[PDB]
């Protein structure tokens, strides 16, 4: 009954490591669920699950604080998170890149990065072939 | 200074209101409609993020064109556009308001959604799913956080 | 003339016309004008700007893709200016305050600010530069604003001798400072004004960068009629059906407007000035809820 | 020969009094479509405009071409009377936002490669 | 003809062929041609002027009774002196078939409007009055119904091009949306995809 | 095989008259309607937790574009033009010419983001999986210049997403 | 009820073509000839009448 | 190898570096240009030439049917390599 509820409520408090942790979880998440943690991510992302949660609320992130060079206490976005846990977090696999990491390549990204746009580090396209036509260069020799 | 920190100050407490309450006018032209639609169903709930489900032309914030934008059709969203209040942000949903999209090469059909009004936000794909024009709202959302109108009007 | 700046096309949004062009100031009332005549024609427009950007949207729908190029700047900072006409071979000088701030008189907005733009585009390379001086500018004025311009004007021809001078004569439209001004009423028979039409002075910008001839000259844009100013301002409350800026302003439209008949005007530039009658109904019917104002030549 | 089927004119003489018909009925709305449109044009030029325009077919001399033109034409005014277009319509006979175009030979040599 | 092959129903052919025959036979003042397909289709090819009569017969004889019209559209054949074909789709719900109708016409022959006989005829009439500049008599309001107001042309006409002639824009100078002539910052890109070598041999045409 | 919806006649007698007249004048099924939606306020809500949750998705969702490369590193695509060919809304543009060690590579390879209808056809005419749909779908954009991608972007998108693009490559590539 | 009008058919003004797209532009009436790649002639069956070419540019921006 | 062009503008594994009097240029200040650093060309050639002892010889591109179309390779040429023409892999007999 009311009891119950009450007590799940204080544990869901203790959980997130005191008042601190509690309210800092609510602040920036709008949500106080405790859930098995799942894995780590070397930016500073937690992945915890909840398999009794419905479908869509039995996964989710808690974003780090500090990205590639912002602040992220507040400003998080979905782009912040590495392909793996992309994959994991978005079921289209039940495992996460910890019982099996992705395939090694030495061509792909060490670092990842976020939507880049509105910042000096952005996409600006340009055109990558070369002059069609070349022109005539006069003499720099007087011709009379 | 003072000066500064109190102008500081009043930008960070008008940009939180000012994007903390998005009303949306939504001009649901064609199939990203369907989109905006599942945007605001209860998996998604625009709402739950102060982001009200269709507000009226005259109380506004932010004009989202959802579909393909017809030479028929072009004078009455520039005539919407400017009925609306300032400050007013225009987002750009899909292939068709992008840059015509699939009808890109046609006789009736605007080239692109800023040929007429300017355009702060473009979510792309055909159609983007709710989840992108969800993350498309938030970007505009820091957007609004990042700009800086007293420190602007301070410093001149 | 460097390929990439060959005209190409037949003039139209996504033509090439060789013109890149920076165009300061380009957030006022004659910038968007300007910027809107550059880009009707496909010309690249690089629009230095240090409001925020939310104040120039307005010009993004102006171009094509990627032909509008904003950039932030500072006019106490050499390096913004550098870095902002560094690949044009056009700049235009609108930069121009009607009051006094804290932190600029007209001595920053008038003389040092065209000064260094003028210094740094001749120093970069830049091949034309056309800068807006008021046809009232003399140093005997009475008022700061037209000392400051003359002075400036004088510093600009000193540092760039090939830059063409044009002082329009109290432009109005549909954005204006003096129809609005005049409208929003709601001491004469003396003062006689010589108004222009906002699009003739951007069509007489167009051509004089078009122009190859008009490079060291220095232009005067007036309107075809001269007015006083009370019959002026009758006309105006007539048209916008009403019954008929602290103290610089007040003296400065007190001034009668020069005449300057040695000044080649827009006619040399094959520009057609647009009588005020027409265009007042358009820039006033916005005032509102045929017997056109006599005038002295 | 070439015996055809009419659309409305058996001959030049009703299609010149149908055309006759639709100048009157223009140049009677035009005044009006100016002041309900609030157009920046003055009824005059607008009157002008409208005689060009049926000028730009005057060397018609097919019955059947001449009341199509008719046709459209009387539909062009439904819609300007109904006031379903809006005035970027109506502006659009005016090309306000066009560069003028020179005919001159070398005016065309110079811009490019257009004849 | 092993499952890739679609089935063929010969029972259909002969009770189509039989009532194209009927048909034909009961108006031969206007009926040219009579056809069925090897999907079991029926279409009747017929003079301009009898639209009102034949459409009629086949609304209203108790034989036929194809009380319901599904499609009225043209086609655009350059080639040809009469240029437009006019297509008329019926249905028949009382014996659970289909017929269709054929006629021709040029850019200054007038059909006559069928509104009477069909009343959904009325939007598609104007349809093909917007897109192909075919003008139907007796309408009750023929006028443009999906191209803009003013728009010169009809675009589903073979020689119109396909981004047309003009585009709109905003302009700020006058402060209103406008039409340009039509420049593209990247042309359309025309494909030669037809091959050599001839893939079906039943419509080989003669070498004339 | 046929159904009557709304082919029902009322009961006339006393019993039934009465009934229809209480509940006209109690408004009996309004309160119906009213206890639904009471009991449907007491259920759990569907909502998720964007963008700490996401929606599920598949090995073959299709999003943002992406160029791969060989376990050596080299690019996989050798401008045949197939997906240029096929695209409904020619959104690629493509030129090549041989390489310096002549190889056959593409000097141009550009996607009109604006213009693509993301059908996935590029990805199913490529005979080398050069070219594919990644997984990516939150790029949205500020302007319009940057949803032009060119071929460094798109190799760099490989890049960045060729972990999750191969396992889905792997996961999808028997049913196709 | 024939009008037996004779006349040279023109239908010019009826089209809504822009009037320097009608009297400046030269069609060529041809068919086309076998690609030489190939050894097929069913490519030269009908007749194709095209526009002449005209004017194309590069894009400032992407090329 | 991505170099720089003398204006300091980053030079693309195709070659192309806007020269000096290039306006545009323009579109790159205050902002980055794009540039892949992996060339393509470099990787494949430090790629090892591997060593087998027949005249022919199959290259699927690795993987099976996540690889490129299967094609056959000539190796009786003793003067150079065998090189696939999708993957650039290189092949060779065992000389000597
Ligand atoms: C009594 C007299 C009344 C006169 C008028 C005064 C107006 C009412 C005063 C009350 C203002 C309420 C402010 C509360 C805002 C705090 C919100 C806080 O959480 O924002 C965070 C912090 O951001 C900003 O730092 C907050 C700026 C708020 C204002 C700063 C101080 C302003 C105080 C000045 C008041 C003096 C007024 C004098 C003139 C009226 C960022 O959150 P956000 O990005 O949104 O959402 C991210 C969503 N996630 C987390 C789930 C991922
Ligand atoms: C022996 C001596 C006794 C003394 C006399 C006592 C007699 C009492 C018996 C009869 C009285 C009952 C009358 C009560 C009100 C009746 C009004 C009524 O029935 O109107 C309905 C219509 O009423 C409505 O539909 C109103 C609905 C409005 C929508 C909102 C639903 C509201 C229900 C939610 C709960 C309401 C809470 C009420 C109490 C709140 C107290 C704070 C009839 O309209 P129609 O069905 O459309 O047909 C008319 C054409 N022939
Ligand atoms: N009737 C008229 O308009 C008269 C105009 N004059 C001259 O014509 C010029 C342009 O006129 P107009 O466009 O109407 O004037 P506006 O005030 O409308 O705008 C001038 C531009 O200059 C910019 N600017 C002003 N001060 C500074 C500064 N300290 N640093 C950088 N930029 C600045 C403004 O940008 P921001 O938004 O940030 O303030 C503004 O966009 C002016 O130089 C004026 O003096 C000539 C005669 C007629
Ligand atoms: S953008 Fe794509 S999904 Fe949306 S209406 Fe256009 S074609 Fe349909
Ligand atoms: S997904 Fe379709 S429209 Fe987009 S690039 Fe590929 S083929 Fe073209
Ligand atoms: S289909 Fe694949 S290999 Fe062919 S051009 Fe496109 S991306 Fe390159
Ligand atoms: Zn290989």
């Amino acid at each position: 009954e009311l009891v119950q509820v009450l007590r799940r409520g204080l544990q869901q408090v203790s959980g997130h490591g005191g008042l601190r942790g509690y309210l800092r979880v609510l602040f920036r998440a709008n949500d106080v669920r405790v859930g098995t943690l799942v894995g780590e991510d070397k930016y500073g992302n937690k992945y915890y699950e909840d398999n009794k949660q419905f479908f869509g609320r039995h996964r989710w992130v808690i974003y780090t604080t500090e990205m590639n060079g912002r602040d992220t206490f507040w400003d998080v976005d979905g782009s912040m998170v590495p392909p793996e846990w992309h994959r994991w977090l978005h079921c289209m696999t039940d495992d996460p890149p910890t019982t099996k990491p992705p395939t090694a390549r030495k061509y792909i990204w060490t670092n990842h990065k976020f939507n880049v746009s509105g910042t000096p580090q952005q996409y600006v396209p340009y055109s990558t072939t070369r002059k069609k036509i070349q022109e005539w260069v006069p003499p720099s020799t007087p011709y009379k | 200074s003072r000066g500064e920190y109190v102008v500081a100050k009043l930008d960070d407490l008008v940009n939180w209101a000012r994007r903390s309450s998005l009303w949306p006018m939504t001009f649901g032209l064609a199939c990203c409609a369907v989109e905006m639609m599942h945007m605001a169903a209860p998996r998604y709930d625009m709402d739950r993020f102060g982001v009200v489900f269709r507000a009226s032309p005259r109380q506004s914030d932010v004009m989202i064109v959802a579909g393909t934008l017809t030479n028929k059709m072009a004078p009455a969203l520039r005539k919407v556009y400017d009925q609306m209040p300032e400050p007013r942000y225009v987002v750009s949903m899909g292939s068709c308001a992008n840059g015509g999209g699939y009808y890109h090469y046609s006789y009736s059909v605007v080239r692109g959604c800023d040929r007429i009004v300017p355009v702060d936000i473009y979510v792309p794909g055909c159609p983007p799913t709710a989840e992108a024009l969800l993350y498309g709202i938030l970007q505009l959302q820091r957007k609004i956080k990042r700009e800086k109108r007293l420190r602007i009007w301070y410093r001149r | 003339l460097h390929h990439a700046l060959i005209p190409h096309g037949k003039g139209g949004r996504s033509s090439v016309s060789g013109i890149v062009a920076t165009v300061f100031g380009a957030t006022g009332f004659l910038g968007r004008y300007v910027v809107n005549h550059l880009g009707r024609m496909g010309s690249q427009v690089i629009v230095p700007y240090r409001c925020e950007p939310y104040d120039t949207m307005h010009l993004r729908p102006m171009g094509d893709l990627g032909q509008i190029i904003f950039m932030e700047w500072n006019g106490k900072d050499k390096d913004s200016i550098r870095k902002v006409v560094e690949h044009s071979n056009v700049v235009i000088n609108l930069v121009g305050r009607e009051w006094e701030t804290k932190n600029f008189d007209f001595e920053d907005v008038f003389v040092k600010i065209p000064h260094a733009i003028a210094q740094v585009s001749k120093e970069a390379g830049v091949e034309k530069l056309i800068h807006i001086s008021h046809l009232n500018a003399d140093i005997k004025s009475p008022s700061r604003y037209l000392r400051s311009k003359a002075v400036g004007e004088k510093e600009v021809r000193a540092a760039f001798p090939e830059a063409t001078i044009i002082k329009p004569s109290d432009i109005f439209g549909r954005e204006d400072r003096f129809l609005n001004y005049f409208a929003s009423m709601r001491l004469g028979k003396e003062t006689v004004k010589q108004p222009v039409y906002i699009v003739d002075v951007s069509k007489g910008i167009i051509n004089a960068i078009k122009d190859p001839d008009a490079k060291g000259k220095t232009f005067a844009f007036v309107g075809p009629n001269r007015y006083l100013l009370f019959d002026l301002v009758q006309y105006i409350f007539a048209v916008a059906y009403r019954p008929f800026t602290t103290r610089d302003k007040v003296e400065r439209v007190h001034m009668s407007d020069m005449t300057l008949p040695h000044l080649p005007g827009l006619e040399d530039l094959g520009i057609q000035a647009t009588p005020l009658e027409l265009k007042a109904i358009e820039v006033l019917r916005r005032h509102r809820t045929v017997k056109p104002a006599k005038t002295v030549n | 020969g070439t015996s055809v089927k009419p659309i409305f004119s058996r001959d030049m003489n009703e299609a010149k009094r149908r055309v006759r018909e639709l100048y009157r009925a223009w140049y009677r709305e035009v005044p009006n479509t100016v002041h309900l449109f609030q157009l920046d044009i003055s009824v005059k030029q607008g009157r002008d405009k409208v005689r060009e325009m049926f000028m730009k077919n005057a060397h018609v001399t097919d019955p059947r071409v001449v009341d199509l033109l008719v046709i459209k034409g009387k539909m062009e005014l439904e819609e300007t009377i109904n006031v379903w277009k809006q005035r970027t319509h109506i502006m659009r006979f005016f090309h306000e936002t066009e560069a003028p175009r020179p005919t001159d030979f070398l005016s065309k040599f110079y811009v490019g490669h257009d004849p | 003809t092993r499952p890739t092959i679609r089935p063929r129903n010969d029972v259909v052919h002969k009770q189509l062929s039989a009532f194209g025959q009927y048909v034909a036979e009961i108006l031969p003042k206007y009926v040219q041609q009579v056809q069925v397909s090897c999907f079991n289709e029926l279409e009747i090819f017929i003079h301009p002027d009898g639209v009102i009569p034949v459409l009629t017969f086949l609304r209203d004889h108790t034989n036929a009774q194809f009380k319901s019209l599904a499609d009225l559209t043209a086609v655009d054949v350059p080639t040809r002196q009469n240029r437009f074909e006019i297509v008329y789709n019926l249905l028949s719900l009382r014996f659970n078939s289909r017929i269709r109708v054929k006629t021709y016409t040029d850019e200054l022959t007038p059909i006559e409007s069928s509104v009477t006989v069909y009343k959904a005829a009325n939007w598609y009439e104007r349809e093909i009055w917007d897109m192909f500049g075919v003008f139907f008599a007796n309408h009750p309001d023929l006028r443009r119904i999906l191209t803009d107001y003013g728009f010169e042309g009809h675009p589903f006409r073979k020689d119109f091009p396909l981004s047309g002639y003009v585009e709109l824009r905003y302009d700020d100078e006058v402060k209103r949306v406008v039409a340009e002539p039509v420049e593209l910052a990247q042309e359309f890109r025309k494909f030669d995809l037809n091959s050599p070598w001839e893939a079906f041999p039943a419509y080989r045409q003669p070498p004339e | 095989t046929y159904k009557f919806v709304n082919m029902r006649e009322p009961s006339m007698d006393m019993k039934s008259v009465t009934d229809r007249a209480a509940q006209t004048l109690l408004w009996t099924e309004l309160v119906r309607g009213l206890g639904m939606t009471l009991s449907y306020l007491f259920r759990e809500p569907a909502t998720i937790n964007y963008p700490f949750e996401k929606g599920p998705l598949s090995p073959r969702f299709r999003g943002e574009h992406a160029l791969r490369r060989y376990p050596s590193g080299e690019e996989r695509c050798i401008a045949c033009k197939l997906c240029e060919a096929v695209c409904p809304a020619q959104a690629i543009t493509i030129e090549a010419e041989p390489r310096a060690d002549g190889s056959r590579r593409t000097t141009r390879y550009d996607i009109d983001m604006t213009k693509c209808i993301y059908c996935g056809f590029c990805q199913e005419a490529c005979p080398v999986d050069a070219i594919v749909e990644g997984p990516n779908f939150e790029f949205s954009t500020e302007t319009h210049e940057e949803l032009l991608y060119n071929k460094e972007k798109l190799l760099n998108n490989g890049d960045k997403w060729e972990a999750e693009i191969a396992a889905n490559i792997q996961a999808d590539y028997l049913y196709r | 009820q024939l009008i037996a009008v004779d006349e040279k058919l023109d239908i010019t003004t009826l089209t809504g073509v822009p009037e320097e797209h009608i009297k400046t532009r030269k069609v060529r009436i041809f068919v086309p000839a076998r690609n030489n790649m190939q050894s097929g002639v069913n490519n030269t069956k009908k007749w194709k009448m095209e526009f002449d070419t005209r004017e194309r540019w590069e894009n400032p921006l992407m090329g | 190898g991505v170099r720089t062009s003398p204006t300091g503008e980053k030079v693309t594994h195709t070659g192309q570096a806007y020269d000096d009097g290039d306006y545009r240029r323009v579109r790159f200040s205050d902002r980055q240009k794009e540039v892949n650093e992996n060339f393509a060309i470099d990787l494949i050639a430090e790629q090892p030439v591997s060593e087998v002892g027949s005249r022919v010889i199959s290259c699927d591109g690795g993987g099976g049917a996540l690889g490129h179309p299967r094609v056959y390779i000539n190796l009786d040429k003793e003067t150079k390599t065998g090189t696939c023409g999708y993957c650039g892999l290189q092949f060779r007999q065992p000389h000597h």
